[PDB]
């Protein structure tokens, strides 16, 4: 549960973010793959060589969603249901997996935000995705 | 895993009781039931949209007595669970890319299974030496992956 | 969230355990006790010897709440708001123990309702056990 | 733990160029701010009240700094982080009582202030090396738990 001062925190965050969302979309998988290399066995698929223009194509899709998520802070369960359902029912990626992609999100925006990653917002982004990663579980059963 | 040897003999004495077929069978279906997420790995295996569908399905019950099949053997090398599991583990990344979480997912349910048949017998402890042995066949079966 | 059939499902198995709730309550702390030993780290000041009358007492005290949420199982978050409250401020139990208490609370029932642990009421009291637990630790941030 | 001579040189570089104090302080502030249950272990310090209560509270920075010492002196031991932190591991327990689990969101905490401070330097490369530490050392110190 968000409070009004989260939702400030997150969107002004996400606010500085700008035009390199995708970016950072890109960089939080990577990380993700290097540091709990489980996580890969979602991607088959998938080149996961760095740079590899799927984790590109695919960081843009995550970063996007966010976005979309941070715009309707107030409404996830609604704004995010067609995602709920894709992963609910086709991906069913297992939820630990969530805390994860979370963490390399959060490691990502530190290192590219330092004078806007203070402990009030690093508090506030955590309770976001957070939030986000219960929503995109909520239909798994 | 750290097993005491009143531990590693806890663990043998019921093994010796269980019917690999049938706890099998259980425990997979069970798996597919409760975490449904999982059934992600079966869609060859057909039917799989109700309870009874899962539980009775002859495939799930043939898959779930190879797993216990190849669980029994890694009681029986309980000092070489990474050796025993290696190529398993090479597999299961390699090939089937199932997460190792399903590992551990699936002991909870083994043990739920072994306190649903044994009763009483499952005592306290007896479940705790088998907690270490699920975590150690989890541990064992994710140390191949990269 | 829990449907129509988890709810008959739960009231059914919890129907049964009737009088024993309290004894099982006390059991499910033991096999947590035995096989999670981090979390005696939240007991310090309990004796955790076999059949301590303490465990015993704490074991009615879970038992009794269960009951009361099964009652309520319309209106969780409002029957446990209370101990919601204790939990996230005072005990500040961090969340991954609640899952450790659920899986030996599921050893219990399978222990003692064999005709009615199925797949199915299996499923149901796993659903309930994490809603439960999902309760008590919403007010932790 | 099980580094690579070239993650081995990758933690043991960037550490170099830490200032313990700082960090320390930082890393063990943040942690009692983004999950706050952890002031459980710390009535005594103060006002927590507050991210910049706790920030600013000198018990917590000095705290930190003691932590991050211990810390420290581990990645010179990162072939036995278990017979290194064995006392430290059994004090945990045994007397003041804390759940490893706090071990973890510590490491995590501590990555992320690494993040924050080094940006560029902070390489995808370099943050699986130290994830690897991370983990090893609340492995080590969970180690004595009974
Ligand atoms: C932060 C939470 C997450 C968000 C917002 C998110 C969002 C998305 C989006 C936007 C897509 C693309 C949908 C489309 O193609 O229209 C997607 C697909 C996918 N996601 Fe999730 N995701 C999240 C967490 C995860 C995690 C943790 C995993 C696995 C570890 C994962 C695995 C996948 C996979 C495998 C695909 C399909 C990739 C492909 O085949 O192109 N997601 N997700
Ligand atoms: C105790 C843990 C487990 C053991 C010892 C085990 C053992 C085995 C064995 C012996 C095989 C057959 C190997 C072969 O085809 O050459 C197998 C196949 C397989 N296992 Fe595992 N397994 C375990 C857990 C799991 C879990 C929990 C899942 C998924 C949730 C899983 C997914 C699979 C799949 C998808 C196959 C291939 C089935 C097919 O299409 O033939 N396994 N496993
Ligand atoms: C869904 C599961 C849980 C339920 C229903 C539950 C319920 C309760 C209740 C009813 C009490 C007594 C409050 C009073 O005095 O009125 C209590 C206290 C307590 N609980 Fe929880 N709890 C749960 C999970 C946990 C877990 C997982 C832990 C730690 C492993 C924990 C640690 C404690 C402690 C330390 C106390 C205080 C005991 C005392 O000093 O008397 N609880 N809980
Ligand atoms: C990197 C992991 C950690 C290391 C290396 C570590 C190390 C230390 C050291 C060296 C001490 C000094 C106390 C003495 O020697 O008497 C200490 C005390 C203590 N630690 Fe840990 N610690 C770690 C994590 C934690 C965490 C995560 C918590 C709780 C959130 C915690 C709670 C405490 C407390 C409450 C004390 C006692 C301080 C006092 O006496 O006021 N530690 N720790």
């Amino acid at each position: 549960m968000l409070s009004p001062a989260d939702k400030t925190n997150v969107k002004a965050a996400w606010g500085k973010v700008g035009a390199h969302a995708g970016e950072y979309g890109a960089e939080a998988l990577e990380r993700m793959f290097l540091s709990f290399p489980t996580t890969g066995t979602y991607f088959p698929h998938f080149d996961l060589s760095h740079g590899s223009a799927q984790v590109k194509g695919h960081g843009k899709k995550v970063a996007d969603a966010l976005t979309n998520a941070v715009a309707h802070v107030d409404d996830m369960p609604n704004a995010l249901s067609a995602l709920s359902d894709l992963h609910a029912h086709k991906l069913r990626v297992d939820p630990v997996n969530f805390k994860l992609l979370s963490h390399c999100l959060l490691v990502t925006l530190a290192a590219h935000l330092p004078a806007e990653f203070t402990p009030a917002v690093h508090a506030s982004l955590d309770k976001f995705l957070a939030s986000v990663s219960t929503v995109l579980t909520s239909k798994y059963r | 895993v750290h097993l005491t040897p009143e531990e590693k003999s806890a663990v043998t004495a019921l093994w010796g009781k269980v019917n690999v077929d049938e706890v099998g069978g259980e425990a997979l279906g069970r798996l597919l039931v409760v975490y449904p997420w999982t059934q992600r790995f079966f869609e060859s295996f057909g039917d799989l949209s109700t309870p009874d569908a899962v539980m009775g399905n002859p495939k799930v019950k043939a898959h779930g007595k190879k797993v216990l099949g190849a669980f029994s053997d890694g009681l029986a090398h309980l000092d070489n669970l990474k050796g025993t599991f290696a190529t398993l583990s090479e597999l299961h990344c390699d090939k089937l890319h199932v997460d190792p979480e399903n590992f551990r997912l699936l002991g909870n349910v083994l043990v739920c299974v072994l306190a649903h048949h044994f009763g009483k017998e499952f005592t306290p402890p007896v479940q705790a030496a088998y907690q270490k042995v699920v975590a150690g066949v989890a541990n064992a079966l994710a140390h191949k992956y990269h």
